[PDB]
């Protein structure tokens, strides 16, 4: 809550598109960091809500490497774990894999 | 502007004529719609000569300030060849 | 004083009378005023015209607070007396994606779940694959996915659990609230088989190329008379084709196909070859680097 | 009670009856003709003769 995305991280500094891989930012990192703290603690109601901007904006904008997929496949495959939803959670095991 | 209405005074009764024509279907064309009625398009001018029936289109032109135009009569009567049903 | 004639007679002369469309606020309340006199003398025609009216005026126009109030009933109370069910998804699907003040984060979810039973009632349509999409339908309440999940079910009917169902579980079905409110238990239930039938009938004609007669009747849990009569009108209806025999017993729902038909699906599949072998062309050039590497 | 359009539904018997008859023949071919004198309520040789007429 004290960083959030585009408060104490941005001044100076250029998108390096999250946290995904080495060095990055805090923008999209701590969105996604939130969409899984809800959903590993809470409940999967709240955990949707802040997931359907993150995966807008991966939809929106991305990158060269799939260093950010993996990681937002890491979100979705927690997501459909706790789910009675077998199928799904099938062919998100499989990008999360590759 | 030089003629206003108030130097056409005295023809306050037939002044009212024109706003109905003029000014009453411009301001607000949807009167016409909700009786049903059509919008007046000619109007006819006629009298004894010096009554101020040509002041009635000075007083008009300073006051609405909508873009007219003087056609006299013997203005589009030039002639080459069909040259006066062009003009119109 | 319990007088519906009189106050409809003096607003009738009224109602066309009222305004040029000057004010705003103000014309939405007698437009809608005698919609209200009409449904209660008996009559749904004579609102019929004027929300024909109101509608076009208000398309490009914004809805205030004081204006959405009435058009969450007069707008499906008509269709509630012609009994056409395309016509009432149509108007509970428009108020979604409005300013959506009174529509509640909470409250207004579950109304979902009867727009999507809705389109059951209604012959199919093209609104039924836009709800599946929705991330509001998937979350919340789960009688939201419950309807969803039978949308998946209209190719795969079996009807093996439909009659369950019906005879068991009924929470939109013979008990409305937050939609229709409910009227009687034959009202909904009168279209309801007639289309669960429509499930069928409709997966046969492009599935099973015949069945036997005595296999309808374990299916649609009809008998000999009932069978036929649910299959010769969606015939006369332009829906499905089906050649009933009776000598065999049987029902051909194969449509025939001519001899240009036949030729001509057999020149797409020429050319359907020639994509393939196109494809595979270029993917011997694509794929040899890995080889020569 | 009016004899004068009492002539027009004397034509409309036959017209109707082959109009009827569009609703039996809804499932193509293949109909058995004793089940089409039950539902329209005629006897065997009258519905066979306007079955040869159409």
């Amino acid at each position: 809550d004290d960083l959030k995305a585009q408060f104490q991280e941005l001044d100076s500094k250029k998108q390096r598109n999250n946290g995904s891989k080495d060095h990055g930012d805090g923008i999209l990192l701590i969105d996604s960091e939130i969409a899984r703290t809800y959903l590993l603690k809470n409940d999967l109601v709240k955990a949707r809500d802040l997931l359907d901007d993150l995966e807008k904006t991966l939809d929106k904008k991305d990158s060269i490497p799939l260093r950010i997929t993996n990681s937002f496949y890491s979100t979705n495959s927690q997501y459909f774990k706790f789910k009675n939803d077998f199928n799904s959670f099938y062919y998100t095991s499989l990008l999360y894999l590759s | 502007g030089e003629i206003t209405f108030d130097g056409i005074g005295g023809l306050t009764e037939q002044i009212r004529e024109l706003r109905e024509v003029i000014e009453l279907p411009l301001k607000n064309p949807e009167i016409f719609q909700r009786v049903g009625i059509k919008p007046p398009k000619g109007v006819l001018l006629y009298g004894p000569p010096g009554t101020g029936k040509t002041l009635l289109a000075k007083a008009v032109a300073a006051t609405i300030g909508a873009n007219f135009i003087f056609s006299p009569a013997s203005g589009i009567v030039d002639k080459y060849i069909g040259e006066s049903a062009r003009i119109i | 004083e319990g007088k519906i004639d009189e106050a409809a007679d003096i607003l009738c002369e009224l109602q066309v009378e009222t305004y040029g469309s000057m004010e705003m606020s103000e014309k939405i309340q007698f437009i809608l005023e005698q919609m209200e006199l009409s449904i209660l003398k008996g009559d749904y025609s004579q609102a019929t015209v004027l929300s024909r009216k109101i509608l076009k005026k208000t398309f490009k126009n914004p809805k205030y607070e004081s204006l959405k109030l009435e058009y969450y009933n007069l707008l499906v109370k008509i269709s509630l007396h012609k009994r056409e069910y395309l016509e009432v998804a149509q108007y509970l699907q428009e108020i979604y994606q409005t300013d959506a003040i009174k529509s509640d984060e909470a409250k207004w979810k579950p109304v979902l779940s009867h727009i999507v039973y809705f389109l059951v009632l209604s012959p199919y349509g093209n609104l039924q694959n836009d709800l599946i999409h929705k991330i509001q339908n998937d979350n919340n309440l789960k009688k939201l996915e419950s309807q969803e999940s039978l949308v998946k079910l209209f190719t795969t009917n079996e009807l093996m659990r439909w009659p369950i169902v019906q005879k068991t579980y009924e929470p939109v079905l013979n008990e409305d609230d937050l939609a229709f409110g409910g009227e009687a238990n034959k009202h909904h239930w009168e279209d309801l088989q007639k289309r669960v039938i429509e499930h069928n009938l409709r997966v046969i004609s492009e599935y099973y190329s015949r069945i036997t007669l005595l296999r309808l009747n374990e299916l649609l849990d009809l008998t000999e008379s009932q069978t036929e009569t649910y299959i010769s009108d969606l015939v006369n209806q332009g829906i499905i084709y089906a050649k009933v025999n009776r000598p065999a017993k049987i029902v051909n729902f194969e449509k025939p196909k001519n001899s240009s038909q036949l030729l001509n699906e057999w020149s797409h599949n020429v050319d359907e070859l020639l994509e393939h072998i196109e494809t595979i062309g270029h993917l011997i050039t694509k794929e040899e680097i890995m080889h020569g590497l | 009670g009016d004899e004068l359009t009492r002539s027009h539904f004397n034509a409309l018997y036959d017209t109707l009856l082959e109009s009827n008859l569009c609703k039996i023949i809804e499932p193509f071919e293949c109909v058995e003709i004793s089940h089409i004198s039950k539902i329209i309520g005629l006897d065997t040789q009258q519905v066979e003769g306007k079955l040869s007429q159409m």
